[PDB]
């Protein structure tokens, strides 16, 4: 097993602290045999050399079973004390992103770590003792050359040296594409299965001349290649084998199960959903007790395994052709959608459901829904894609200007697909002449929770009700739910809360709060309805009479 | 050559992730870093540094912007309390200030060895295929606050003829940016700028121009109009009882006594006499500067802009709330992202102009969609601190 001639990366400590001198427990006969037999083997081969105790640091051995052993080091106090590294990747690739070719072929390193050096000023901190078989002898004491199995630094170094053997023949084959992956190689290309079959061997011996061993036209893997819950042919890719069990009882492990391997499937499989399913792991219960199933729950089971009836690919990119994102809204809260670039065909699927904020409508949520996408499509394709959208360029464009935030879609288009997204109301920019101009304010008693809600009218008109584990926020609501209830198709509400303003002000169409959604409902019912704001107590009209009439015995 | 620099104590080096990247982008900085490095301004880094600091690509030819924020708090003490670059009160008032690109000089200066990993960025590939290409700066990096720290003695030296033959000529440098200033006519303060030019042009350096003296201040305009309604007088008073919690003297009683009694909106009511009596001497304390609001310079700036509709936007600096140093507006394929970009580079330049500082904003966007958009409008050499908000729906009408 060959040893590599690479440079080597220079490797520190944590400043201000030694290396580590953790004591050697003293371990079985049986064991203590067993590490000699696997030591010395790794002795002779350059991975280990001996040392003396003028060495003064020391890790912990043990050895764990088969009818041999593997011996096992406990790097954790080193690992402390070792100096923090580059992450070994930023994000790993989704298949979607990868171009589509003719043969793809898998190498694996041979004895991974092993094969690369160590830095020699560190190796001294890779002391680890075989003890004798009591107290007795002082122990036999070696170091690591070699990177070493469950240390900090060998994953960023072992990668780092990996990159640097291939920087030659990638830049001497420049239609070649290699991945690297741990202790794996994925390389493709478009040429024929001769000169393919050719290329891999010509790799072979590039990283055989830097000291690493991979396996030959026999013993090499066959697509589809199994990778991080993948299938992946040289011409398609798909997620791993989804398998719905059907349960008398669900647990809330069978449940957590099912909505990761939904969560999964839905990279590709189109229409999955997960919010009944989910619905039923809030605020819960342990791994074993038995959640029965939800009506809604059974109905979202049965559309699943309805999707996962057949198996269903995706296709690699083009680069030259335009990404097609398309989302439909799918229920309440949950959005799906679809990346093609011809016609149908996908390159991968995927589902929205976010909740930010408390208060939303469906033209924030698909906003919202097509910056997640586009994120997601810089990540994977170096580019955005076109939309095509369940809303009208006109419902759109209204919605931006008058609201106060930000925004921007890149290139889009409407699309007909049901349901489509649509302001359920309209706040007027008017007073209306001839309307029941309410006056609303709220009250509440911050220690006994107790509040009033109520409204005075230009009509004479006048009512308040009690409220009692209330704060000022829920009596201001209150109270404008109040004037829409009793004031029929056409009303003027002045309040004084910004918070209530701000909330009705921006259409929402659902809230994480009941009585906001009641308002709501009674926003719908409207015909036209004009809110505005006055400050609290600077002597105008109706409001100093509805805050006294709220006043009353709360403050 | 090499002046020794270190962190301030406690304080370990950037590990700050790199944002997703565009196809074109990436392309422009592997070229960019390609001839950096045969140059031997960046060497390639191994595992062995852990740290980051985020990069992208800005404009017709793409030029590369390292976002080093990060970096900047933690070397704080040495920019700002060993090597400060004083500011002159008189740049905001000048009749025109030049602003110059100037940060092609520390290039020649090599950083100090022990500090180089600090400097440590990432260039990464498109749906992670390849590992990232990793680099760090062996000469004074772009953006990086202690540049012109280091560079400040070099950088006298060059100026010392021309500040000698234009005594009446303000040279402030902030950043990777020199401000240069002057109460000539328009033409020969271009000239002198030119001038100034060739000076920088014989170590190797290489315009954008203000206009700081006409920056008057953006008045809170109260209407006028025959014959009030309800409605009208109620927006009326809830503008000037938010302005008196930061103008003194706003008086505000005579407009709500019009306001007596549960009445209708649209019902239209004659308007007295004590009403243009306190709107006029309303009026004109609005036109005037805040009194009692003075700089702190050991307290950090603030920025809010309001989204104003039909491409306009309004924005107000302060350190303590309501306490305006300054406000404002900004004028208009245009869209909210690239003028909100457009107009956060306007405030900020006024912002170091006036203050040698930039504020930190509070930005009426969604996170993720100022990340993904903002650098395709983005031009300056800096990068001022964010944060993203709610602007309260009432803030903005009061300086509409
Ligand atoms: C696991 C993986 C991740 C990244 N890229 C690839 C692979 N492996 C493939 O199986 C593969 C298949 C299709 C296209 N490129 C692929 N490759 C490219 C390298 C030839
Ligand atoms: C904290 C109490 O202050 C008040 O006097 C206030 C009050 O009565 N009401 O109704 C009120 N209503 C909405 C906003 C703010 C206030 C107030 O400050
Ligand atoms: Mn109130
Ligand atoms: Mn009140």
């Amino acid at each position: 097993s060959p040893i590599s001639p690479i440079e080597t990366v220079p490797v520190k400590l944590k400043p201000g602290m030694d290396g580590p001198k953790v004591k050697q427990w003293p371990l079985t006969e049986e064991k203590i045999k067993a590490l000699v037999e696997i030591c010395t083997e790794m002795e002779k081969e350059g991975k280990i050399s001996k040392i003396g105790p003028e060495n003064p640091y020391n890790t912990p051995v043990f050895a764990i079973k088969s009818t041999k052993w593997r011996k096992l080091v406990d790097f954790r106090e080193l690992n402390k004390r070792t100096q923090d590294f580059w992450e070994v990747q930023l994000g790993i690739p989704h298949p979607a992103g990868l171009k589509k070719n003719k043969s793809v072929t898998v190498l694996d390193v041979g004895d991974a770590y092993f094969s690369v050096p160590l830095d020699e000023d560190f190796r001294k901190y890779t002391a680890f003792t075989i003890p004798s078989i009591n107290n007795e002898t002082p122990g036999i004491r070696y170091q690591y050359n070699v990177l070493p199995q469950g240390w900090k630094g060998s994953p960023a170094i072992f990668q780092s040296s990996m990159t640097k053997i291939l920087e030659p023949f990638r830049k001497q084959n420049p239609d070649i594409v290699i991945y690297q992956y741990m202790d794996d190689l994925y390389v493709g290309s478009d040429l024929e299965i001769g000169q393919h079959r050719t290329k891999i061997e010509e790799l072979r011996q590039h990283l055989l001349r830097w000291g690493l061993t991979t396996p030959d036209k026999k013993h090499q893997k066959e697509p589809p290649f199994l990778w991080m819950g993948y299938e992946l042919h040289p011409d398609k890719w798909t997620v791993q084998p989804i398998v719905l069990p059907e349960k008398d009882s669900w647990t809330v492990n069978d449940i957590q199960k099912l909505v990761g391997k939904l969560n999964w499937a839905s990279q590709i499989y189109p229409g999955i959903k997960v919010r009944q399913l989910c619905k039923l792991l809030r605020g819960t219960k342990a791994l074993t007790e038995v959640i029965p199933l939800t009506e809604e729950a059974e109905l979202e089971l049965a559309e699943n395994r309805e999707i996962l009836k057949e198996p269903v690919h995706g296709v690699y990119y083009d680069p030259s052709k335009d990404l097609i994102a398309e989302i439909q809204k799918q229920g309440q809260g949950q959005w799906t959608y679809q990346i093609y670039q011809e016609p149908f065909k996908n390159l991968k699927t995927g589902k929205y459901a976010r909740m930010r904020g408390a208060h939303t409508n469906d033209v924030k949520q698909l906003t919202e829904a097509v910056q997640k996408i586009t994120t997601e499509s810089i990540v994977i394709w170096g580019k955005t894609p076109k939309f095509k959208l369940p809303i009208q360029k006109e419902t759109w464009e209204t919605w931006w200007t008058e609201y106060w935030q930000a925004t921007w879609i890149p290139e889009w288009e409407f699309v007909n697909t049901p349901p489509l997204v649509k302001l359920w109301y309209q706040l007027e920019k008017e007073p209306i002449v001839g309307a029941e101009t309410f006056y609303v304010d709220g009250a509440a008693n911050r220690e006994t929770k107790l509040g009033k809600a109520g409204y005075v009218t230009n009509r004479g008109r006048q009512k308040v009700v009690t409220l009692t584990d209330t704060t000022n926020q829920k009596t201001e609501l209150q109270a404008i739910y109040l004037a829409l209830q009793d004031s029929g198709l056409e009303v003027n509400i002045v309040t004084d809360s910004q918070y209530a303003l701000g909330i009705i002000q921006a259409q929402p169409d659902q809230s994480e709060s009941e009585l906001v959604n009641q308002i709501i409902e009674q926003l719908i019912k409207k015909e036209k309805v004009y809110l505005a704001w006055v400050p609290a107590h600077k002597g105008i009209g109706g409001n100093e009479q509805v805050d006294k009439l709220v006043s009353a015995g709360i403050r | 050559e090499t002046v020794p620099v270190k962190l301030k104590p406690g304080m370990d080096g950037p590990k700050v992730k790199q944002w997703p990247l565009t196809e074109e982008k990436i392309k422009a900085l592997v070229e960019i870093c390609t001839e950096m490095e045969k140059e031997g301004k960046i060497s390639k880094i191994g595992p062995e540094n852990p740290y980051n600091t985020p990069v992208f690509a800005i404009k017709t030819k793409w030029r590369k912007l390292v976002d080093f924020r990060e970096l900047n708090k933690r070397t704080q003490d040495f920019w700002e309390v060993q090597l400060g670059i004083p500011h002159p009160a008189g740049l905001k008032k000048n009749k025109s200030v030049t602003v110059l690109d100037v940060g092609d000089a520390y290039f020649s200066v090599p950083l100090d060895e022990d500090f180089r990993k600090y400097t440590a960025f990432t260039i990464p590939s498109i749906n992670n295929e390849t590992p990232g290409i990793r680099y760090q700066y062996n000469v004074l990096p772009q953006g990086w606050k202690g540049s012109p720290a280091i560079f400040q003695s070099s950088m006298t030296k060059i100026l010392e003829p021309f500040r000698k033959q234009n005594p009446d000529i303000v040279i402030y440098q902030y950043m990777d940016d020199l401000y240069v200033g002057s109460d000539l006519e328009i033409g020969q303060h271009r000239t002198k700028i030119e001038e100034l030019r060739q000076h920088l042009l014989r170590w190797g350096l290489t315009g954008y121009e203000l206009h700081p003296d006409k920056w008057t201040v953006q008045p809170i305009v109260l209407p006028e109009k025959d014959s009030w309604t309800v409605n009208d007088i109620q927006k009326l008073v809830g503008k000037l009882n938010w302005a008196s919690q930061i103008y003194p003297g706003i008086k505000v009683r005579q407009l709500c006594k019009l306001l007596r009694g549960t009445k209708a909106l649209t019902e239209v009511i004659p308007l007295t006499e004590e009403a243009e009596l306190e709107l006029a001497e309303n009026r004109e304390i609005l036109k005037e500067p805040v009194h009692g609001v003075y700089y702190d310079p050991s307290k950090d700036l603030i920025a809010e802009i309001q989204k104003q509709g039909q491409g306009q936007w309004t924005y107000q600096i302060y350190q303590e709330p309501f306490k305006n140093l300054k406000t404002g507006k900004y004028a208009r394929h245009t869209n909210d992202v690239k003028q909100l970009t457009e107009a956060v580079q306007k405030i900020t330049t006024e912002s170091i102009v006036i203050w040698g500082k930039t504020p930190k904003f509070k930005l009426p966007i969604q996170k993720e969609t100022w990340e993904t958009w903002w650098t395709e409008y983005w031009q300056a050499t800096w990068i001022p601190e964010w944060e993203f908000v709610n602007t309260p729906p009432l803030v903005k009408l009061w300086y509409q």
